[PDB]
């Protein structure tokens, strides 16, 4: 059980054909789903295309088409911590128990409902002392 | 003064503190928020008893949760009244227990109970006059039971003056949640009876019926039992928090219900209680309280009352109210069923009134009685620990931890002991 | 043409037999999630103590 | 923060994991890409990649390429790690020696690899599961060596394994009692829970409830995937009542010895007559012991009961669990051993199960599954021995094993060894 | 503004040259017909550091393109980014160096090494504060080795303050492309040790493995491997082209690096490399970056670094990050691995941070490493040099350009004698 090497094009399942179908720049990195996927022929008369995973072109740099690092790839510390104090606020990351929000913080409303509905309700406060 | 401080442990012992919090902040007037929203000033007068005083105004609760899973803690901070409690008092661990007692009081127990003791010690050091503690844990669970009793232990060696409050639900065997009860509820009393100065013990078997019949409620929730043993336990502390006629604090309780040290096994009910459709056609008057207080059917736990003879009792008046009437309708009952109290001890019943009834009541009453009955429940304990024991079942997880069999035998030979040396005085006759 | 033979109908190849009922479309088709009821909840749950009123 | 590893070995393991993780990302919601559309639940399953997609956390192996090439180049390309699904060259040919002793070696350390990397980013590992169908070669012996490997590796994780047994008259192979043996012999000593899922009791119970006369496997797996996620829906959805893996075997296994179990579930009906029906809590759990709605092959009516860890799941209230219990204990049809009292261990879920799309079962509000350890699985392990003793009375079939490197005396061993489990589940359930 | 300057000679430094300038254009957004088209306002505050500023606003690099054929540099004319360099900068003889060392060092150098530098001298005058130069070439050739060390050695003695830079492609014995390699690679080995102040090897036998094992690509090309290269040397002033946290120019990396005189020899790697199938499952983090710098597969020479230990290395981290995880994982891979590392010298790696990670990824990282398994890759060399010489096989040329046997014998004394100067702080205890 050793490695083969190039003897059939990327369309048989020879070893190492798995890298040649992620690659985009080849044209067999693409195929069509009634090649395969088709239960019988009288089900679509059609053709259609789908592609072989999401991949970039280049090996290296492959962080590519996210337009989230694109914003952010020339962001500095002190661009980002020191921006003004008028309109500025903390980004760092604190222990998730400690930031749980808790129900009565997710929906306020929640709370002025409460209270009159319990709080300082129906008391009866009565006291036999002699002078009070 | 005479503050408390309270632990709690486990997922019952968690269900039961979360609502009892809920039970006291509202009697005197504290929002989820921690602001005071009360009305009159006696709700502020006494209340270093139960909260602390922070920077701001906002009162926290001097409580310490404890356990060995975030299963059951996150759920209690992300509901309501998650907020009352300081976020530096969570003390858990990251593996649990697994329901097995072993574990947690021999291997993963002991090494979290560091970091909880600290904080214990240092809530009951910046105290100003300690008057005791509480836990509220079940004697049926892993966690609950293995490290609340040794909580309980080393707690006791520091603080050898104070008195302890357990409020232990033990576990039934109409309604069974675990094959391995009889084992660990067992061990539990082992350590239980040296240690606590006063142990109530509480039945989900007896707590269904109460809901069933006389709430007449068809559908319970672990909502609504968790609120019926809140009541009664802020009922222990009224007279702590409230001025009265008769003024008795947990010591004087201690006093009067214990007659010998290893007899401190009580059972504890609520009165009124009534359904919804029935409410308005009672009349709230001492004469009918009282028998609601006596019913057999209204007590927490599952052994009959009718079936021994009371050494002692004790009733917690709340409301505005007559002592004559008081004391004479708690002289009736001992001289009707004077049968069914002990006969060496005169007027073994005690009473006391607090001014302040609770929440939207006009009268209220807390019964705690020291009765022979309860040796029923561990010999029906006993009875499923000796069968399962007898071919060590499921043993070899409890061997395998560092315990022997050893612990086993004498952890059983002191529960049969406690029985019979409590069925004596049932018989016993001057 | 070869459906209708009581043997399209009845055993067909990895599928429930075929029994033509006629369900209530009005609801039943969005979110209805079988079973008898929604163990109807009762009104008042901590009130009962504590009236409130 | 609580993780599960889940190893799919042989084409049955393979096949019955496919559904498995259908059906999860399903229930949290993740498309076939791997992508969320609109709390950390998923935790226990998938690992988040930093940035958008969820990897599951879940190991391929197998040495024939068929059944991997499938999931590589199916709908599910996008969502499993490609350096996570190991293949070999060669079958094992449904040969015992070929996956253990010959060709099995050459890839047990790529999965251990895999593993130990699996591992090294999970902080709360419960356990593992491990899914392999028996009566295969490089089912039983590549899962025979895995778990020995894994054992000695990691000592005191759980391992729970959902195998496939051999079923009683309707079988494909002729030589599966042969190699099922051995297995048996590697798993008893290294295994903490082992599943009876034969064949025979599935079909029953497709044809009886579903009304299908012609199920294939894709039926056939759906229930072994929706007993997975009942099982495991305890480690990710709040419930009135929660019950952790550790929280199984504990109450499950009263001897090491004796760790075999079989389970039921219920409700398993269509839509077509699930609604002249109420599927009450007090019927559901009634199907749950029947045994004709057993998973097993078995008839529980020829032996006591130990214990019996039966879970809800749906809106079910803990009031009625308990009255079910005690019709169930009044019942004079069903009996437990003497030395055990109490037998129940209940556990309550709000999450109500889920239907794929497609599937045949319904959207009900209820379902129990419930796994049951009871002393008449030793009719399993005796008819099984008995068509051993038939064929090897002459050695019919040995030189292929022989051959290919095995010593000749494994097959007593094993035969000694299953004798002595038969003596230990006769000596356990007599009465004291 | 602290400026370099770039000479590259031969093929392989030619095709190494012009791969390097496309990925630096790239990083700035410099338009292939020298027109700036970036974003941000970070891309042109240190555009001189490379690039020159001429009439229209277009910007042309300061590099010599220098070689004895005009074969290559019509090529890298024609290809990608060929429009940047000023065609003053080419110059080239009409003949050609054949694979001889003495050729392109003696005869055909001799008479044209004036003219380049002429080029060199204008272009370094003209710069203010110059910070060094940095030469690609290759040993394994004639031109490359034989005249590129004859610049090296002139620059030296005209500019004996300034650092020099030499990413050098030395031969390697498993895949051999001439069979006169080990002849002029140790004679221009020889001329190194004396002059070049940061020496960085690179072997094509380790790259094809790389490309092979790591990235599975089946049919690599040059391209690719050129590709590597310039990744690395890019790189390496990153921290000297934009703001950071903790700043590095070359020169700091000298000083930190070099323990003593003779031991600047230094290997390179880069992260995070990738196959292309599994792109977006694994996630970047400083602790996946830091284990995979280590790697001994990731090197871009064919020793094997942990068959020796490691005197001092250096990690330019790139991109937004935290220093804590940073400082925490060279202490943990450092005692860890403390085998790997020479004990008389306590913390021997250091750290530095950029704020702007390469294009199109998000963190990177480079590694330069001074190890004691380097030679290793000397003594292969040494080897051969040994049975091909006692034969004086394919000498009558080297003797036929006024080059005598004397300088032969030279050549492989002191290049023994730096493997065992080399060697034996290997073993040594203080
Ligand atoms: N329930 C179920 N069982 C299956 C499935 N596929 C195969 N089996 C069982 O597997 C047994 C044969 O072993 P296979 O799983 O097919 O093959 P293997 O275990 O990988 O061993 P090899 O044949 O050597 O590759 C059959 O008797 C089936 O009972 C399936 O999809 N579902
Ligand atoms: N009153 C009450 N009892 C509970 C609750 N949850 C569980 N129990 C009882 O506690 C027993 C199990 O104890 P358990 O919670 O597992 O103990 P632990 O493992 O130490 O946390 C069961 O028999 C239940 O009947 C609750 O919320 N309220
Ligand atoms: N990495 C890389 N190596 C190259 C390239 N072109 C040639 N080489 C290597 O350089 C060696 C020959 O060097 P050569 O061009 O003859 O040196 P020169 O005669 O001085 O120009 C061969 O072994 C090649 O492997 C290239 O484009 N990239
Ligand atoms: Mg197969």
């Amino acid at each position: 059980t050793t490695e083969p090497e190039k003897k059939f094009n990327s369309t048989v399942l020879i070893g190492n054909w798995y890298e040649e179908r992620c690659d985009p720049n080849r044209e067999q990195s693409k195929f069509y789903n009634e090649r395969k996927f088709a239960d019988n022929n009288y089900q679509k008369y059609t053709l259609s295309e789908n592609k072989f995973q999401d991949t970039s072109n280049s090996w290296l740099n492959f962080q590519e088409n996210k337009p989230e690092v694109k914003n952010d790839q020339f962001i500095t510390m002190n661009m980002q911590e020191y921006k003004k104090p008028s309109e500025q606020k903390r980004n760092s990351e604190l222990k998730p128990f400690i930031v749980k929000k808790s129900h009565f913080d997710k929906n306020p409303h929640e709370l002025e409902e409460y209270r009159e509905k319990w709080t300082k309700s129906a008391h009866t406060f009565d006291r036999m002392y002699l002078g009070t | 003064m005479r503050e408390i401080v309270h632990i709690q442990g486990g997922q019952c012992g968690n269900q039961i503190g979360a609502k009892f919090w809920e039970v006291i902040s509202d009697e005197h007037g504290i929002d989820p928020t921690g602001t005071y929203h009360g009305d009159s000033d006696l709700q502020l007068e006494r209340i270093n008893v139960y909260y602390n005083e922070a920077t701001g105004g906002r009162y926290v609760p001097r409580a310490i949760l404890m356990d060995l899973e975030p299963g059951t803690m996150d759920s209690v901070r992300a509901g309501p009244f998650g907020q009352l409690f300081r976020p530096d008092n969570f003390v858990f661990g990251q593996t649990g227990a697994g329901n097995n007692w072993a574990k947690g009081h021999y291997t993963e127990g002991a090494e979290l109970i560091d970091s909880v003791l600290d904080v214990v010690r240092k809530e009951a050091e910046g105290c100003d006059c300690l008057q005791g503690f509480q836990i509220t844990h079940s004697l049926g669970g892993g966690t609950g039971s293995g490290m609340g009793t040794l909580l309980i232990s080393k707690v006791r060696e520091e603080y050898p003056d104070r008195i302890m409050e357990t409020f232990s639900v033990v576990p039934s065997p109409k309604v069974s949640d675990t094959v391995v009860e009889p084992y660990n509820a067992t061990l539990s009393v082992h350590q239980l009876v040296e240690n606590a100065d006063e142990c109530m013990v509480i039945d989900n078997e007896a707590l269904y019926d109460i809901c069933f019949r006389t709430l007449k409620l068809t559908t319970p929730t672990y909502g609504d039992l968790n609120h019926l043993v809140s009541a009664a336990m802020s009922g222990v502390t009224c007279c702590l928090r409230f001025p009265g006629q008769l003024n008795s604090d947990l010591r004087k309780l201690a006093v009067n219900l214990i007659p010998f040290p290893r007899l401190h096994f009580f059972m504890i009910g609520f009165a009124p209680l009534t359904s919804r459709g029935s409410q308005q056609y009672r009349a709230l008057t001492v004469p009918e309280l009282t028998q609601q207080m006596f019913d057999a059917k209204n007590m927490m736990c599952a052994a009959d009352p009718r079936h021994g003879r009371y050494l002692t009792a004790s009733a917690l008046f709340r409301g505005r109210m007559s002592t004559k009437e008081v004391d004479e309708q708690m002289l009736n009952v001992q001289n009707k069923n004077s049968s069914y109290f002990v006969e060496w001890i005169p007027n073994n019943i005690k009473s006391s009134i607090c001014d302040i009834p609770p929440k939207g009541l006009k009268m209220a009453v807390t019964f705690v009685g020291n009765s022979t009955a309860i040796q029923e429940m561990f010999k029906r304990v006993a009875e499923q620990f000796t069968a399962m024991f007898r071919r060590k079942a499921f043993l070899h997880w409890y061997t395998g931890e560092g315990m022997d069999e050893m612990e086993f035998t004498e952890a059983e030979s002191n529960m049969n002991d406690l029985v019979s040396e409590y069925q004596q005085y049932q018989d016993a006759t001057a | 043409k070869e459906a209708k033979y009581h043997s399209r109908q009845v055993e067909p190849l990895g599928k429930r037999m075929e029994r033509n009922y006629e369900f209530p479309q009005e609801v039943h088709q969005d979110n209805f999630k079988f079973g008898v009821a929604t163990i109807n909840s009762e009104n008042t749950a901590k009130e009962v103590m504590f009236p409130q009123k | 923060m609580r993780e599960v590893i889940s190893i799919h070995v042989g084409q049955g393991g393979i096949q019955v994991g496919n559904a498995c993780w259908e059906l999860f990302c399903l229930e949290h919601g993740i498309q076939p890409d791997g992508q969320m559309p609109s709390d950390d639940a998923f935790n226990t399953f998938f690992s988040e990649t930093g940035a958008g997609k969820h990897v599951p956390r879940a190991v391929f192996l197998d040495l024939e390429p068929t059944v991997i090439d499938e999931v590589r180049t199916g709908t599910y390309r996008q969502l499993f790690h490609p350096e996570q699904l190991i293949s070999g060259k060669e079958d094992a040919a449904n040969n015992f020696a070929r996956g253990h002793y010959t060709i099995g070696k050459e890839i047990v350390d790529l999965c251990l690899d895999r593993i130990r990397k699996l591992a090294d980013n999970c902080t709360g590992l419960q356990g593992f599961l491990v899914f392999n169908s028996v009566g295969g070669g490089t089912g039983s012996g590549l899962g025979s060596l895995l778990l020995e490997r894994l054992s000695v590796d990691y000592g005191k994780k759980s391992k729970l394994g959902f195998t496939i047994y051999p079923s009683p008259q309707v079988s494909t192979a002729v030589v599966e009692p042969y190699n099922s043996i051995l297995s048996t012999h590697s798993l008893l000593e290294h295994t903490d829970v082992a599943v009876m899922l034969d064949n025979e009791a599935i079909y029953d119970i497709c044809r009886r409830n579903l009304d299908i006369e012609r199920p294939t496997y894709t039926n056939l797996n759906r229930l072994i995937a929706q007993v997975i996620s009942s099982l495991t829906a305890s480690l990710r959805f709040d419930g009135a009542l929660n019950v952790d893996i550790t929280e199984f075997q504990t109450n499950l296994v009263p001897y090491p010895r004796i760790h075999f179990m079989l389970s039921s579930y219920a409700p398993i009906i269509s839509a077509e007559k699930a609604y002249h029906e109420q599927l009450s809590v007090a019927e559901i759990t009634n199907s749950a012991f029947e045994p004709a709605n057993m998973m097993a092959k078995c008839d529980p009516r020829h032996g006591k009961y130990m214990a019996c860890s039966m879970m809800y799941r749906g809106d079910v209230v803990p009031k009625d669990v308990n009255a079910s219990i005690a019709t169930i204990k009044t019942k004079r049809t069903i009996q437990f051993v003497d030395w055990c009292p109490t037998g129940f261990k209940v556990g309550i879920n709000y999450q109500p199960p889920t239907v794929v799309p497609g599937g045949d079962l319904a959207k009900v509000m209820r379902a129990v599954c419930m796994i049951s350890n009871s002393t008449a699985i030793a009719e399993v392990f005796s008819r099984l021995d008995h068509k051993f003793d038939l064929m090897y009375a002459k050695r019919a079939f040995v030189h292929w094993y022989v051959g290919e490197g095995m010593e000749e005396g494994e097959f007593s061993e094993a035969r000694e060894d299953l004798a002595a489990l038969e003596k230990d589940y006769e000596e356990v359930g007599i009465e004291t």
